[PDB]
């Protein structure tokens, strides 16, 4: 029972784009599908809902109207279509199964839940363009703590190491977060030793493998 | 606002006392209150918080399984049960109110404080 | 739905509740779900009472009322993710704000250090101030910028790290943002930490 | 005042109905021939009724010793259980289908529930039997109505040739035709009109020439006869015109009728249901009379063979009795089944046709006696002797 | 599939009872076939029982004992009682069917939607 689901690139704000439920294994026409979709960092919220047929379909307020969902027994297959993204869209979405009849049940002592669920896709809405960091020290001035602010790159992901990764005790590499600008920015910090700042080196290794950038930067006291 | 520890003393290394703070002026119910310690010369140390019931007591680490908060909301008061004192435990404690509801820490009032002289 | 505790800490093994507030919708009995960091969310238990055939024995429904609640009875160490409460309505369903356990431990106040923006950075216009709390807990914490003791609002942006898997902390960076030339009008910047392991706010800073 | 009287008994209207559910137009012969059978039968027992001034019960005391007394007794108690078991049946469906209560409380009902004969008895006779005889009489024009499109020379040339090889091979046909059978001739009926010619203010002895009261009475019964006949063979082709050359050829009991009437399309909607209600009301009433007719039958029976008597209150209620038990056995057994019970209420009624010749032997030999005789018993003696092969073969393929 | 309604599910601790009835819509001459199939939250769906044309009452190998089909020839209803309930067998109880509308025309499937039942304390 291997729900799968795909479809998730980077949109312009506005634009539309379909996504694709791949079913498998249970008899498709017995149950239902719903989208479940995740902001970054928030609780679960639910967003669309198809049984088997084209008949039945509820929606959520947040996308009433702007989405169109639909079904196709044929190859199992469930379909989003999305238009007029907003630039808040940028989530985590799902699928799940679900019993059909999931309303003429549903009372107060009966729930059916969602079963079986997906691995996500990652839809993401932005203006922005692909970018890498800016690097720079964070400079120390019996513990110390150094660092390395990786600033305004798009998309995600970023990795930093310390010291070609000899260094790994004490690092902490923050999640990113947007900026106003609609690029993110990051720092990493690594605390030491104070009697190691003027014999040992400090080197944070940035890789941006969207933009293929990678920067060594030493980080003096 | 105040609060009033009481219930210090002198007391026997493996000893036990019960600190109380009543608070008047202030509904304690919605408020973690926290109890520190100060030994002359020394910093002012945390020794406990009761936050509201159901969200936890903290505890520092040279109290922790000995010492417990409790909380009578009723009574605006809070207790410090202490138990296997040790000498290292003398010093003033002192009740506080955390004025955020979020548990920030902003202790804005403070009583006086109540002396434990832990030796025998 | 409102979830009425929200950061509710335990320790291994112990028993713990957490409890669903039905908003009066049509009250058709929660069903709960749990999620770990990053994964996709599993089922726990539907219709507020029976379990999920294959679920460990340690679960549990209840129907107190109508405020729907779950109960671990004992904490194994691999139960430590959110959860989530979700009642069907008319037509809609609506997951709820959802809570997190998490692992009880002795309070850490954080260590606090302040850097001041890079001669490179400055070069190409902006200064960036990053302050720095470190391996704290509990995660509440509050970092207040001045530029010249004078407090700022709407320049700054801070991330948390997710707690750290062996001890149990969090560490926080706040970074104020200027521009060079607004950056030049001042000497004095100050990052100023309130948490509460800490008995007064630890004040970090530099001159310009 | 008015006309007023019930032909349509339950066994009857069973046996007919399923007589043409499932095989077709073929059994039509034999009801025709069964009906002839009984008036003559008729004839012979109202001549004997008139002279001799004896009952046929008496008679047969008359021929008999004290031991094999007891074992026509028993076999006309057993007769008349029959009869009793068949009716019972019939009015515990009429409940079920009209009100809905379960067949165990309805059969409950019918057995303890005769006091409604003494009451309706002091209510007043006239106005019941004219609106029951209303209500038969417009529940067969609605069966009128709803025969349809239909092959006469079908019906026709199944009625004449009499397929031997059809009317004896399948043993499900020897089954409905002694039903058939058995249920236009009851015995019952024997004894009771042996008794009731008793009293029609001949000059008991002195009239030689009474035999006028011979003549009235046969012409009499010989109607009565002829149109139960003409009721018989409708209920007949309605079974053939509603449910025959289908799939799962489906049995065609009561039930089976009572819906297909009312999801019948061309009647509309809701005239479905009335007709439906109004066919349950006829079933209850044709059970009720069944049934009182027969207690006098019962009493005659056990006056002449024991010359013992009883009032009648105890006889009735302790023959219900004895009559319910087996349906209540079947019914808990069985678990309930419309099927089942249907098939215990056939059972019954072609038991009765096996147990006629006991009492049609003796009717015979008495009337070869006496001043009064017909010339030509031997169309009864052919009767009884192809009757008897019958009866034993359809024994015997057990 | 529409046009049956089953009713009947509600609540019930272990080992109570209760009754299902599948049912028909509108005026239906006879139910030729039913079956009772059950589909809990995580499995597919099994099937419980088989009454047949006149009878037969064919169960499962995990029920004989507790479930007892039936039909209702007079007002056309399929029943089914559960005794002595037990917490695993909580689920939607679906209806099957092979109704035939009037005396000729064949027959002709039918499923229904189902109703919930939960067995806990």
């Amino acid at each position: 029972v291997q729900l799968v689901e795909s479809g998730g690139g980077l949109v312009q704000p506005g634009g539309s784009l379909r996504l694709s439920c791949a079913a498998s294994g249970f008899n498709f026409s017995y149950y239902s599908i719903h989208w479940v979709r995740q902001a970054p960092g928030k609780g679960l919220e639910w967003v669309a809902y198809i049984s088997s047929s084209s008949s039945y379909t509820s929606y959520a307020d947040s996308v009433k109207g702007r989405f169109t969902i639909s079904a196709d027994t044929s190859k199992n297959t469930a379909y989003l279509q999305m238009n007029s993204l907003r630039a808040e869209d940028t989530a985590v979405y799902y699928c799940a199964r679900g019993y059909q009849y999931w309303q003429y049940h549903a009372s107060w002592y009966w729930n059916g839940g969602l079963d079986y669920w997906g691995q996500g896709t990652l839809v993401t809405v932005s203006s922005a363009s692909t970018k890498g960091p800016s690097v720079f020290p964070l400079a120390p001035s019996g513990t110390a703590a150094l660092g390395c602010l990786v600033k305004d790159y798009f998309p995600e992901p970023v990795t930093v190491s310390w010291n070609s990764g000899a260094l790994t005790s004490g690092v902490h590499t923050f999640p990113a977060v947007l900026q106003s600008s609609g690029l993110y920015s990051l720092s990493s910090v690594v605390t030491v030793p104070s009697s190691s700042l003027g014999t040992q080196t400090y080197i944070c290794n940035v890789n941006h493998k969207p933009s293929n950038t990678k920067v060594d930067k030493k980080v003096e006291p | 606002v105040q609060l009033q520890e009481s219930g210090g003393g002198l007391v026997q290394p493996g000893g036990s006392l019960r600190l109380s703070c009543a608070a008047s002026g202030r509904t304690i119910s919605r408020y973690a209150m926290s109890w520190f310690r100060q030994a002359p010369g020394k910093e002012r140390e945390f020794v406990a918080v009761a936050r509201r019931s159901g969200d936890g007591a903290f505890y520092a680490d040279s109290v922790q399984g000995r010492f417990t908060v409790s909380r009578d909301d009723a009574k605006n008061t809070v207790y410090l049960q202490m138990n296997s004192l040790k000498p290292e435990d003398t010093a003033v404690y002192y009740c506080a109110i955390d004025s955020d509801t979020f548990y920030s820490g902003s202790y804005d009032y403070w009583g006086q404080g109540t002396q434990v002289t832990v030796s025998s | 739905m409102t979830q009425s505790p929200s950061s509710l800490s335990a320790s291994v093994g112990d028993r713990v509740t957490i409890t669903c507030r039905a908003s009066q919708s049509v009250s058709s009995a929660v069903a709960w779900y749990q999620q770990k960091p990053g994964k996709a969310p599993k089922l726990l238990i539907y219709s507020a009472s029976s379990l999920y055939s294959g679920v460990p024995s340690r679960f549990s429904g209840s129907r107190s009322g109508t405020d729907f609640t779950l109960t671990i009875s004992s904490l194994q160490p691999e139960d430590f993710a959110t959860y989530y409460c979700q009642q069907s309505s008319s037509s809609l369903i609506t997951f709820g704000q959802g809570t997190k356990v998490e692992i009880k431990r002795t309070v850490a106040a954080p260590s606090v250090f302040i850097f001041p923006p890079s001669d490179s950075q400055l070069k190409s216009g902006t200064a960036s101030v990053v302050c720095l709390l470190n391996n704290f807990y509990p995660r509440e914490a509050k970092v207040q910028w001045k530029v010249d003791n004078a407090l700022q609002s709407g320049n700054s942006q801070e991330s948390v790290t997710e707690q750290d898997s062996k001890d149990s902390t969090y560490s926080l960076s706040s970074t104020l943002t200027l521009s060079k030339a607004d950056y030049e009008k001042h000497k004095v910047y100050a990052c100023e930490v309130t948490h509460q392991g800490l008995s007064s706010p630890v004040t970090k800073s530099f001159n310009r | 005042m008015s006309v007023a009287v019930g032909y349509m008994d339950p066994g009857n209207w069973i046996t007919s109905m399923q007589g043409g559910a499932q095989y077709g137009y073929t059994l039509l012969f034999v009801i025709l021939i069964s009906s002839l059978a009984a008036m003559l039968l008729q004839s012979m027992t109202v001549r004997l009724g008139i002279a001799t001034g004896k009952d046929l019960a008496q008679m047969t005391r008359h021929f008999l010793s004290k031991p094999v007394a007891i074992i026509f007794w028993i076999i006309a108690e057993l007769a008349i259980i029959a009869t009793d078991i068949a009716e019972v049946i019939g009015s515990a469906i009429a409940l079920d289908l009209i009100f809905g209560i379960p067949l165990i409380v309805g059969a409950l009902i019918t057995v303890f529930d005769v006091f409604l004969l003494l009451f309706i008895m002091r209510f007043g006779f006239r106005k019941i039997e004219a609106i029951v005889g209303t209500l038969i009489f417009t529940v067969l024009a609605i069966f009128v109505f709803e025969v349809f499109i239909s092959s006469p020379q079908l019906t026709d040339i199944l009625n004449g040739f009499v397929p031997h090889k059809e009317i004896v091979t399948n043993q499900g046909i020897l089954y409905i035709a002694l039903g058939i059978i058995g249920a236009t001739i009851m015995p019952h009926n024997l004894y009771l009109h042996s008794s009731i010619v008793q009293s029609r203010k001949y000059d008991r002895h002195d009239n030689q020439e009474k035999a006028q009261a011979i003549k009235y009475a046969t012409i009499d019964s010989n109607l009565q006869l002829s149109i139960a006949f003409v009721v018989n063979c409708l209920l007949l082709t309605l079974g053939a015109a509603l449910f025959f050359g289908t799939k799962t050829n489906d049995l065609g009991g009561f039930y089976d009728l009572y819906h297909a009437l009312k999801t019948e399309p061309v009647l509309g909607a809701t005239l479905g249901g009335i007709m439906s209600t109004l066919f349950a009301v006829a079933l209850l009433a044709s059970g009720q009379n069944s049934t009182i007719t027969g207690t006098l039958a019962g009493q005659i029976v056990m006056e002449g063979f024991l010359r013992l008597s009883i009032p009648n209150w105890l006889r009735r209620l302790i023959t219900r009795a004895l009559a319910v038990i087996p349906v209540i056995i079947c019914l808990i057994i069985f678990k309930g089944n419309s099927e089942k019970i249907e098939q215990l209420l056939v059972f019954s009624q072609v038991f009765l046709s096996i147990a006629l010749p006991f009492s049609l032997i003796p009717l015979q030999l008495a009337t070869s006696n006496k001043k009064l005789m017909g010339p030509f018993i031997n169309k009864t003696w052919v009767n009884i002797i192809s009757w008897t092969l019958i009866v034993i073969l359809s024994g015997l393929n057990v | 599939q529409r046009q049956l309604v089953e009713s009947g599910g509600g609540l019930v601790q272990p080992g109570g009872s209760l009754r299902l009835s599948c049912a028909a819509s509108r005026s239906i001459f006879s139910i030729d076939t039913a079956g009772w199939f059950r589909q809990a939250p995580g499995k597919e769906r099994e099937g419980v029982a088989t009454i047949t044309r006149d009878g037969n009452a064919n169960y499962a190998d995990s029920v004989k004992g507790r479930f007892t089909i039936s039909r209702d020839r007079a007002r056309n209803t399929v029943y089914l009682q559960m005794n002595s309930l037990e917490p695993e067998d909580t689920a939607v109880y679906y209806c099957n069917a092979a109704i035939r509308t009037t005396v000729r025309t064949s027959a002709q499937e039918y499923w229904g939607k189902g109703t919930p039942v939960t067995v806990s304390s």
